[PDB]
């Protein structure tokens, strides 16, 4: 009970962890799913040349 | 620490200001900059450069230039000798104190890899100190020591996520 | 009378939808253009001093006859504020005399004294006529015929470190040799700087080019592309198939002495070599590629230690030097030191016994020092497939089959 | 083996068509890696037949255990690691793909319509595969190592 | 996206137990909380437990494997170059080119 | 086929057998860089014939 402190703070540093990657998987989600949609539009565009 | 950001302005100055040939001490840095960060190619072409009337005014830049042929031969102990010669304090004292200390680390990073063994005279001399003060500087680092031989013996010395999902995305299309 | 009156015209033309008939009033000119064109381009710098500026300038380097009087200073410091930041916009629709302003302005201070200034100026002139991922134009040709006579090599490879890719014609405005020039300087100036690949790759772009007849160039790219791959490698690199046929018809036994070089080079005897190289001392030095010839006399004793590596892994300074035939062990244990410092081969000495070990062992794969260049390694052919799958929609939207 | 390195249910459901008879148009077909040494004899029967249109249901029970279950089962996610587990697909995919290339590189020389596209995503299939499994890795490497003690 | 929707919410129960933890250490020791030796013993334990591994060994082990997946790569991005490549390569040598 | 270096020092020969990680590796980074070279030569290759470049004999 002296250091329940030095307890605390190792729990936090991993409570920060769990958000540093909960939050870093959601960006990279959303950026696979945009760079997928990305590439789908652009698509759309190279096959609409042809119906000149 | 801060002679690179410092000789960027002495190579601009070259083509900057003169309609070709720069001024005498902005000669006598470049050349000495580029010893600092072991150009030598650099330095050889510099030199061919100048025009023979700086050359011949000032005899100064010819004791930096001597001391760029022991870098090219590789004279350790020759280069030592070199930088302890010509006081061109202000411009290129401050440099030429830098210059010998680079090239200590390197005499020292090589001779600590290229060498199982080696003589103490000859270490002592290619990294510039005497036999002495070479003796001490290595047993503070806890490298073996020879007597009756003279032989010292060398101890040899998101961010991720990010860049994972690209090269998918990338093969994914 | 007449002279005073297309000033104007140059205006009226400029901030319209329509500058095309400017296309046809630099190229007319009226031929003999009097003194009188010095006043003209002094009331003058209105929106950004116009096309108006290259007609005038393209016709004073043109003279061939007193520059313009001995204050070539005042013609220089004419052309230096167009360069700088004056730019304009459609220097790109007229490189006709815009790729003759750079050409001339070199020609001169070639033979002049010396471009050091004349390089700093070249560089700008690329960069307005060039648009994206640089375009081989014939400035870059020129700006290291400048930065190779003038000894500084350093501001050129700004560009020399991009392949461009794409030739800036327009209006023609591109020979057949200003191609050759950039790979054959370009080479020469990584020679001496001593990047070897770099050096190899741009002599090679010179020899591939088509040529109906043998061109000067080409035969001086080979001879020392011929040491360049005889000191990087210990062998003749072979050429694309689709070099021209004047090459190996003519340009190649042309070229003997060199070839006669590798014929001594395989057989890893520097003696022998020596001889070869005192021979036809002439024919080497009167290309001036002599020292170059003598770096392989130093690379050939680099590669028989080289071997050393796949036979022995321990061996005296003594066997080495009755071996590698330098003699004496400090001469030895001298390029022992010096490859090593470099980093041509993992060995290391034992002084006190008087001998060399060869580690023989780099890197295992195990950290992030290889997983950075294999990032990085990997970006540059994705980079590549880039430039590929732009080059690929490139051809989307051009004619029929 | 695919289930695991793909990291998702790898299934199908089919039913054959009669000997006389012959389908209808209307058929996609989405493309999978098939080994060359096996193309072949899917290649012959492959229009013969007809897949089903799969769906997966679950009781209340079921649904409600489930859900109990998890409580102590995202323990397993994270100490997942499909390399070892499924070691000898991945290595051997390498020998197929290396075949079908191959193919296709001697295909543009001298002599089934451009085997280079097959193998290009295949290529991608594989590897693919190869980079979400260390994706997991990693992500446990910033979990569980990274806290100072 | 359907890949890491395994992770996502499977880290969400990790935060999710760990957070409620750290919330019982805070409010225990400030009081009111009922104090009790016995469970906060085991979470001494717990947190000192982890660094889950930092040995030199185990490092170079995760490293060997990351290189040998990044080999994979490097091998599988030239092979869709070489592809993409060829797309071009063909397009060009008919449009342009006269065979 | 003799895969063995020599110890002069002692007189010894040692087996040499080769690390098979190290072998796969060197060369994949080694013939990626080839590719990326040619790659460099056939883009500047395109160019070339592109604009119709070459000299002429006559």
């Amino acid at each position: 009970r002296q250091d329940l402190s030095a307890i605390a703070r190792t729990l936090q540093e991993w409570c920060v962890g769990c958000e540093v990657v909960l939050s870093g998987i959601e960006e990279q989600v959303s950026r696979a799913n945009q760079h997928k949609e990305q590439q789908l539009g652009l698509k759309q565009q190279i096959e609409s040349e042809v119906a000149n | 620490f801060s002679f690179k950001k410092l000789l960027d302005q002495c190579e601009n100055q070259e083509l900057e200001a003169p309609g070709g040939i720069a001024t005498p001490p902005v000669y006598g840095q470049l050349l000495a900059l580029y010893l600092l960060h072991n150009d030598m190619n650099n330095a050889r072409y510099l030199w061919k450069r100048i025009p023979p009337a700086i050359k011949s005014a000032n005899s100064e830049l010819g004791g930096i230039w001597s001391v760029g042929q022991r870098i090219w031969q590789r004279d350790f102990p020759g280069i030592y000798t070199t930088i302890n010669a010509h006081q061109w304090s202000e411009t290129v004292q401050p440099i030429m104190e830098a210059l010998r200390d680079a090239t200590r680390r390197r005499a020292f990073a090589l001779v600590s890899q290229a060498y199982t063994s080696i003589i103490a005279d000859d270490f002592a001399a290619f990294v510039g100190l005497p036999v002495e003060e070479a003796v001490k500087g290595i047993l503070e680092q806890g490298w073996q020591a020879d007597s009756t031989t003279r032989m010292v013996l060398p101890r040899k010395p998101e961010q991720q996520l990010a860049r994972l999902t690209d090269y998918v995305a990338f093969l994914e299309n | 009378s007449a002279l005073e009156q297309f000033v104007n015209s140059v205006r009226q033309l400029s901030a319209q939808g329509q500058m095309t008939q400017l296309c046809e009033l630099i190229n007319k000119s009226g031929e003999l253009l009097a003194k009188n064109l010095s006043h003209l381009d002094t009331v003058l710098g209105a929106l950004d001093v116009q096309e108006h500026s290259l007609g005038v300038l393209a016709v004073l380097f043109v003279k061939f006859s007193m520059p313009s009087v001995p204050d070539f200073e005042t013609l220089f410091s004419q052309v230096q504020l167009f360069i700088s930041t004056c730019n304009g916009e459609h220097i790109r629709y007229a490189t006709d005399t815009f790729a003759g302003l750079c050409h001339q302005l070199t020609n001169a201070l070639v033979e002049r004294k010396q471009p050091l200034r004349g390089i700093g100026i070249l560089k700008q002139a690329i960069d307005k006529m060039q648009m994206n991922t640089n375009q081989l134009t014939s400035i870059h040709a020129d700006l290291c015929q400048l930065c190779l006579l003038a000894k500084c090599f350093k501001p050129a490879l700004p560009y020399l470190d991009v392949d461009m890719m794409d030739i800036c014609k327009e209006n023609g405005a591109y020979d057949a040799k200003h191609f050759l020039c950039y790979y054959y300087y370009g080479g020469m100036i990584y020679t001496g700087l001593k990047n070897f690949e770099r050096a190899l790759y741009f002599y090679e772009q010179a020899i591939t080019t088509p040529a109906m007849a043998v061109s000067h160039i080409m035969l001086e790219s080979y001879k020392k592309y011929i040491l360049v791959s005889l000191i990087l490698l210990g062998k003749v690199q072979q050429l694309p198939k689709y070099t021209s046929q004047i090459v190996g018809r003519f340009i190649k036994p042309l070229s003997n002495a060199y070839h006669e070089l590798a014929q001594v080079y395989s057989t890893n005897n520097p003696s022998e070599l020596r001889n070869l190289v005192n021979k036809h001392s002439e024919t080497f030095t009167r290309d001036n590629n002599m020292g170059l010839v003598k770096q392989c006399l130093s690379s050939l004793y680099k590669k028989n230690i080289q071997r050393l590596t796949k036979t022995f892994l321990t061996l005296s300074l003594q066997d080495m030097a009755s071996r590698v035939q330098l003699s004496g062990p400090q001469e030895a244990e001298k390029y022992v030191l010096h490859m090593i410092e470099d980093g041509e081969i993992f060995a290391s000495i034992n002084q006190k016994d008087g001998m060399v070990s060869f580690h023989d062992n780099p890197e295992k794969y195990n950290n992030p020092a290889m997983l950075h260049n294999i990032d990085q390694e990997m970006l540059k052919c994705i980079e590549l497939d880039e430039r590929l799958k732009a080059m690929d929609q490139e051809i989307t939207v051009n004619p029929q089959f | 083996t695919r289930t695991i390195s793909a990291g998702k249910v790898n299934l199908g459901a089919f039913r054959t068509y009669p000997k006389g008879y012959k389908p209808p148009d209307e058929g996609p077909s989405e493309y999978q890696t098939i080994p060359l040494n096996k193309i072949e004899d899917f290649g012959v029967h492959c229009k013969q037949y007809y897949a089903l249109e799969v769906s997966y249901f679950k009781s209340s029970l079921d649904r409600k255990l489930l859900e109990l279950l998890w409580n102590k089962y995202w323990v397993n996610t994270l100490s997942s690691s499909s390399l070892l587990t499924n070691a000898d697909y991945t290595t051997g995919q390498v020998f197929d793909l290396s075949e079908k290339l191959e193919q296709s590189e001697a295909q543009l020389g001298r002599g089934s319509e451009d085997k280079l596209a097959k193998a290009t995503r295949d290529s991608c299939k594989t590897t693919i595969e190869a980079i979400h499994g260390l994706m997991s890795q990693v992500i446990k490497d910033k979990l569980f190592n990274q806290i100072n003690i | 996206a359907e890949h890491l929707i395994a992770q996502h919410s499977a880290i969400k129960m990790l935060h999710s137990r760990v957070k409620l933890i750290l919330e019982y250490v805070k409010a225990s020791e400030a009081g009111e909380v009922p104090f009790n030796h016995e469970i906060l013993r085991e979470a001494y334990a717990l947190c000192h437990c982890l660094p889950v591994l930092s040995t030199d060994k185990f490092k170079t082990d995760f490293y060997d494997q990351c290189n040998d997946v990044g080999l994979m790569a490097y091998l599988g991005t030239i092979t869709k170059t070489c592809n993409t490549m060829n797309q071009f390569v063909n397009k060009f040598n008919v449009l342009y080119d006269r065979q | 086929l003799i895969s063995a270096r020599v110890d002069s020092h002692s007189k010894i020969l040692y087996a040499r057998d080769v690390d098979q990680r190290s072998t796969t590796f060197e060369k994949s980074l080694l013939m990626g860089k080839e590719f990326q070279r040619r790659a460099k030569a056939m883009m500047l290759r395109a160019a070339v014939l592109r604009n119709q470049i070459h000299v002429k004999s006559p």
